[PDB]
């Protein structure tokens, strides 16, 4: 009986592919290939944040564009005052294996997670003087890859046990479970309305979900390898995608298909982090070959090279005002350019 | 297996019964937005003459 | 979180006393604790200071060469050892906690004082017997000998409310930042050497004496005090 | 141009980084090892004098001049390519092989072939522990080892079978900067901490010689 | 001037030593990738052999007499003696320091990276101290060959005597200052070398460990330096004796040092060439006290 | 020809050193049964204190000039310095040797203090015969030399009339070289034993930094004092002050590294 259902699914996916093909008239070529080039972009080393004694695996910027959170394998979560190259807090972690970190938009909470399958939240503004654990969220059967804050009470985490979950910090329960993504969900990005988010996984799929619902609405496809990074456009209608096949793309929510792809012939290392500028014109992509090169989100052009990392870059971040970019590698030193 | 098949059948209907655009303005909105907001973004044309956000 | 200060009492005009205060509820080693005295019918005055881990110890002009401050971090106790007690030291001695990082709120908790009996920047604020009506717009002013603005974009001026029979409580820090637990009616604004606390819709539990503080140059300067009547 | 709050914030930062340096000095003298193997391959009883501290299991014990830490990495059913780079700085990889299970022997061989040629494990040495040798030698009379491993000749003895298994395991090694340490051990063998200690100090000496341009 | 037979036998012995040095150089260059030579430091052995050929050429120039500007010849023989001694006793100390750091830094991770360029830098610093001392010696008080005739009328406790002493020596005016300086700097270097030989006393096999060569060389260096200083100062009427003793001391010290360095490598080269089944073939080379 | 102020300063410094020596001797002769002091061989250290006081007495004996018995004066003070440094550096190497043997040879599996004292006595006997041959073969006879010297270097001719007075042997360089050589070989084996007993035990019982700084200071002091004695003999205040200062600094430095850890460990117990 499953043969008829499989045939119906094959007919539906053939119709979907035909619809994407027929909607792909006046395509990515010669629609954005009519404007001026971005030019030459060179960023000098303004800051070199030091203080970790292990590999930095994550980094998130504050919404004041003043404070950073870097969580590393040494069991330490240092909160950095970037304007003066300064340390504000140092939170000893119970489990040193960490693959993600978050910063609440209010500036009050930071999140952390890793191979302990626990998203542990921390409270910075306390009337005791030190950062304490506020709640330990457990219930996944796999490691957590990326956590992003919606407000002071709701967290959404992407984990490697083929699921994503939205929690509430007060009671520590999974309000919404986002089933799908047969591979391991490896990244997550929030649109600038706290309503819809994207999530890539190892099974080469970039689904789009809704927070107020519990199901997908657009399943982008087209990568031939693993995914590692994802990032929305400032409009809220597009997103980028970094992957293990040295291929960073731009996708389109309205068209339900794939816009221009910025890949290079000589590059073979995987992409670990992608990020967008304030206007969305400049895309910064991390690279596993000890480098982090910039591109253009409209045309294919290597506008510049940001070099200086002794090890692999695993976290890249652009502030809300877009004033500075943070680049963190496994050399225990993370850099801020201009 | 049967439950998984039913879940796949239901899920693949969700992308089937919706469509939005044939790239009529789905790429024009990007080039419209980036032109207006280019002045806001300092990653393309920095001015470290009087502001100096970092030294 | 509660600070209890013990000791004090009568002393001979030339003797010595060693006041001590203890903390129970917050991490002591992360806070730079202060000593602030209050004459029985006058304003407040800064006395002593010790940093986190005893890394910096500062004294006042009337405190240098005569007093000393120590803290016992393993036992969570702060010590004030005073020598050559004159008759000008007859004051109630307050223990004040303070933390320092980006976004901190220094001088956010005060301990109940110790009555002692021995038988720069200049700031002068407003009037001292203003007729407060319950429910109004009251603009308590302040002044300074300098424009208290640094290159960091932070103007430094603190507002304290002393309820009758109670320790001072912080209301506004930096220049316009509400402290935690302060209701939204309290609001402050100003510029260099010109500061005003605009209290709108005055209510109960607001009568008392209002004080300023500078925190650019470290020897602390208060104001005389503006008192809310009725 | 510094203010008082800025100065005390700098002092707080100095205290934070001094405590960070103290913690880094204290934690550098701990040997980190990565336990691996098949299901029920003797990982839970590698050392009988260990104290235990889910995603992964961490167990620690102290022997002579060094403090040991073991990562069982059990229950991590996810893809073994996304969190291996977390365990890239381990000094040695303890692989446990159970000679008793003939069905799961090829699973252990496949796992050994996977981990001995990974990009992150090109330099990390492996301490083999051919566990469960007593009942393996007890059952070696009935089973001649050719039911699971063909293309060999021998007298169906314990020594030759152990040598052949060890040779098959070392045949999956393709690296000029790695040495596999093999040590047959019993389930009643209390002498396991000294084997790991000798192997680990030999590994550290070998790594120091590698870093200096020597062997 | 000098006897021809003694000059012949000295030149023959020095030629045999130099051919031995070139053979050791050929072995080091050829079998540089052999495992036991790689576990030694062949690049530092090149520097040691260069110092050895410099001091052999110094011993050669010790015989050159009745030819020159002899004052420059004394400078150019003693300077190359000192530079050769620095180049011989530098790399051995560097190798022993690497052995001590490798075998006594048994911390997980934090592996020691002491490349050969760092030790060539240390040898260059030692040689820089050598050349600034030699430059000060050749610039401030150069050796001048002076012939003086004099008469002395000395008086003892109860007797008066007169002597007419005429001598020709070619020496510095402040010679003992420079002798004390250079022998003292070498003395501090060789005492630290004895300290390193003690620290690495039971650290590895004699192919890698250099305790015995350092101790033998330092004892022979002190003995040779003292004996040759005495016989040069007090025996000017015996030129053949001082020439032969100086040449023999240099030859003996350099030959014993280079033999102690290189003979065990040649002995154990075969055992780590063909089969090399496991690293258990080198177990005494991983030893410890 | 020696200024009284310099003489007084030197004598006060050497008296302070001798008082410290007597204090150390009293401490190590009273607290014999204490565990800390017994762990560091108290009966061997008396030899070190005797050598130290002998060196201080020799430093005193450098402080007198102007008597025909200057020869006996110089011979006594030099022999006293030799025997003193021999007695100072004997027991340190002996303790290091015993520590190395009990560290090494006890692993496959005992030296008494009399055996180390026998080695020390053999070393002293070597020093005694090496000094006896000097005082018997060529003495240190002082002679008044007046001479005229003509300097012809091949480019100009000049004459010099020198009246030099000094007190030295016929072949002084042989004796200084031979004593230098014997002491240098001893210090080389001492440095080797310092390396052998490296990071073996606590500095109260491990004598590794003590012997290294002592050997280095002895080498530099001997070189400096020989240089300032041979050439700048027309600066008698400088020669006397530098000789007394070098002897004082050396003797006090080795004795302080020997005994300051002992007193520091006794203060807490
Ligand atoms: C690695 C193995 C190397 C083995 C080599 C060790 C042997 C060294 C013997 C050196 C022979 C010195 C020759 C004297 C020449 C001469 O007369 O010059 C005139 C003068 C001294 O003259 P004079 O006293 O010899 O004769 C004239 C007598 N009169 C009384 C009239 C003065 O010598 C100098 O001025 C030398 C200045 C310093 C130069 C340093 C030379 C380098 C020595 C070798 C390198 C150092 C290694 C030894 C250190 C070890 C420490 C224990
Ligand atoms: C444990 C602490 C002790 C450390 C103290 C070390 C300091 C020693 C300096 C004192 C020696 C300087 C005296 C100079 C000689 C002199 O008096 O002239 C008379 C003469 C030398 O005369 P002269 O050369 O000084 O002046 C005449 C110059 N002229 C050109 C005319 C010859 O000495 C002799 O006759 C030879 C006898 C040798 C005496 C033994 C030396 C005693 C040194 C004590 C230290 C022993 C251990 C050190 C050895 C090396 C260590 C590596």
């Amino acid at each position: 009986e499953l043969d008829q259902l499989r045939q119906e699914a094959e007919q539906l996916k053939n119709q979907i592919r035909d619809a994407r093909k027929a909607c792909a008239d006046a395509t990515l070529s010669q629609i954005t290939n009519n404007i001026d080039p971005v030019g030459r972009i060179q960023m000098r080393t303004r800051r070199t944040l030091r203080g970790h004694l292990a590999k930095i695996y994550a980094m998130h910027w504050g919404t004041d564009s003043r404070l950073l959170v870097s969580a590393s394998q040494d069991g330490k979560l240092i909160i950095w005052d970037s304007y003066t190259t300064n340390k504000v807090h140092a939170i000893p972690l119970r489990s040193s294996w960490v693959m993600t970190c978050a910063y609440a938009p209010s500036g009050n909470y930071v999140a952390c997670g890793g191979l302990d399958n626990i998203c542990s939240i921390y409270n910075l503004k306390t009337r005791e003087g030190n950062v304490r654990v506020s709640r330990e969220l457990a219930g996944h059967t796999g490691y957590l890859s990326c956590c992003r804050f919606l407000d002071d009470n709701q967290i959404v985490t992407s984990s490697g046990d083929t699921t994503c979950a939205l929690w509430d910090i007060e009671t520590g329960q999974q309000t919404t479970t986002f089933t799908g993504h047969t591979g391991d969900v490896m990244s997550l990005s929030l649109a600038p309305d706290t309503r819809l988010f994207v999530s890539g996984a190892c099974d080469a799929s970039a689904k789009l979900w809704d927070v107020r619902e519990g199901m997908c609405r657009q399943t982008f496809t087209g990568h031939e390898s693993d995914i590692n990074a994802i990032c929305f456009f400032p409009n809220g209608n597009a997103f980028a995608t970094g992957s293990d096949d040295a291929t960073c793309r731009l996708f389109d929510l309205r068209a339900d298909q794939e816009l221009m792809t910025y890949s290079h012939d000589n590059i073979i290392c995987g992409i670990t982090s992608v990020s967008f500028s304030k206007s969305g014109r400049l895309l910064l992509a991390g690279y596993d070959d000890f480098n982090c090169n910039v591109w253009d989100a409209l045309k294919a052009d290597r506008a510049g090279v940001l070099a200086g990392h002794d090890n692999r870059v695993s976290c890249l971040g652009v502030t809300d005002d877009g004033m500075a970019v943070a680049t963190g590698s496994w050399d225990s030193f993370l850099k801020i350019w201009n | 297996s049967i439950a998984q098949a039913r879940k796949l059948v239901e899920q693949l209907k969700m992308e089937a019964n919706i469509d939005r655009i044939k790239v009529s303005k789905a790429a024009a909105d990007l080039m419209a937005y980036c032109e207006a907001h280019a002045k806001e973004d300092p990653l393309l044309t920095p001015v470290p003459a009087s502001e100096n956000p970092f030294r | 979180v509660q600070l209890v200060e013990s000791g004090g009492g009568l002393v001979q005009p030339g003797g010595s006393r060693k006041l001590s205060c203890s903390a129970s509820g917050f991490a002591f080693s992360s806070f730079g604790m202060h000593w602030v005295r209050q004459a029985p019918e006058k304003g407040l005055e800064w006395v002593a200071y010790i940093s986190s881990g005893s890394g910096t110890i500062y004294y006042a002009d009337t405190v240098k060469g005569r007093f000393t401050i120590s803290r016992d971090d393993p036992k969570n106790t702060l010590f004030l050892q005073m020598t050559s007690l004159t008759s000008e030291d007859t004051a109630m001695y307050y223990c004040v906690r303070s933390i320092y990082y980006y976004g901190s709120s220094p001088f956010d908790f005060w301990g109940q004082g110790t009555t002692l009996t021995v038988s720069d920047i200049v700031m002068t604020q407003a009037t001292s017997s203003v007729p407060v009506i319950p429910g109004e717009s009251v603009s308590i002013s302040c002044r300074s000998s300098k424009s208290l603005l640094h290159s960091n974009g932070n103007t430094y001026l603190y507002w304290f409310l002393q309820r009758p029979g109670q320790s001072p409580q912080l209301l506004i820090y930096r220049m316009s930042n509400l402290a935690s637990g302060v209701p939204d009616r309290f609001s402050g604004s100003g510029s260099g050497t010109a500061f005003t606390l605009t209290i709108s819709r005055l209510e109960a539990e607001d009568v008392g004496v209002y004080y300023c503080m500078q925190h650019l140059e470290y020897p602390l300067t208060f104001g005389a005090g503006t008192k809310l009547e009725l | 141009t510094l203010s008082a709050e800025d100065k005390a914030a700098v002092e707080r930062s100095k205290m934070i980084e001094k405590n960070l340096k103290e913690d880094g000095i204290s934690a550098a003298k701990d040997v980190k090892l990565l336990l691996l193997g098949a299901d029920n391959s003797g990982k839970s009883t590698i050392v009988k004098q260990m104290k235990i501290i889910t995603g992964i299991v961490e167990t620690h014990f102290t022997f002579k001049n060094l403090h040991f830490r073991l990562f069982d990495v059990g229950g991590q059913r996810s893809e073994r390519k996304k969190w291996i780079h977390c365990f890239e700085d381990v000094t040695a990889i303890i692989f446990c092989v159970d000679l008793s299970d003939y069905n799961r022997m090829h699973e252990s061989l496949m796992l050994f072939d996977s981990i001995c040629n990974n990009k992150f494990f090109i330099d990390t040495s492996i301490i083999l522990f051919l566990n469960k040798k007593d009942l393996f030698g007890e059952k070696i009379k009935k089973s001649p080892l050719t039911i699971c491993f063909p293309e060999y000749t021998g007298p169906n003895t314990y020594e030759d079978a152990a040598a052949y298994i060890q040779a098959q395991f070392e045949s999956k090694n393709r690296s000029p900067n790695k040495e596999i340490y093999c040590h047959m051990t019993c389930a009643t063998d209390t002498n396991n901490a000294q084997v790991i200690f000798d192997a680990v100090t030999d590994i550290i000496i070998a790594n120091n010689l590698r870093g200096c341009g020597l062997y | 001037s000098l006897s021809p037979v003694l000059l012949g036998i000295v030149w023959t012995f020095l030629s045999c030593g130099l051919l031995l040095i070139l053979f050791f150089l050929a072995f080091t260059i050829h079998c540089r990738k052999n495992r036991i030579v790689k576990m030694s430091s062949p690049n530092l052995n090149i520097v040691t052999l260069l110092g050895s050929c410099l001091t052999y050429s110094s011993a050669y120039l010790f015989g050159i007499q009745d030819v020159l500007s002899m004052e420059t010849l004394i400078q150019t023989r003693l300077s190359m003696l000192c530079i050769g001694t620095s180049l011989v006793f530098g790399p051995i100390l560097g190798k022993s320091w690497r052995l001590y750091k490798v075998f006594t830094q048994r911390v997980p991770d934090k592996r020691v990276i002491i490349k050969d360029l760092q030790l060539l830098g240390l040898v260059a610093a030692l040689l820089m101290a050598d050349v600034i001392l030699l430059m000060t010696w050749v610039l401030t008080d150069p050796i001048q060959c002076l012939q003086i005739l004099s008469v002395s009328m000395t008086v003892t406790g109860k007797d008066v005597s007169c002597t007419s002493t005429s001598t020709h020596f070619c020496a510095s005016r402040y010679s003992d200052v420079w002798i004390a300086l250079i022998w003292g700097c070498k003395g501090l270097l060789l005492l630290y070398g004895a300290y390193l030989a003690g620290l690495t006393g039971h650290v590895s096999s004699p192919p890698v460990n250099q305790s015995l060569t350092i101790m033998v060389g330092v004892n022979l260096l002190v003995l040779a330096a003292g004996l040759l200083f005495v016989v040069t100062r007090y025996l000017h009427s015996w030129p053949n004796l001082v020439f032969g003793l100086t040449s023999g001391g240099i030859f003996v010290c350099t030959t014993t040092i280079n033999c102690f360095i290189f003979i065990p490598q040649l002995k154990q080269w075969k055992a780590f060439e063909e089969e090399n089944q496991t690293i258990r073939r080198m177990a005494k080379y991983f030893s410890t006290p």
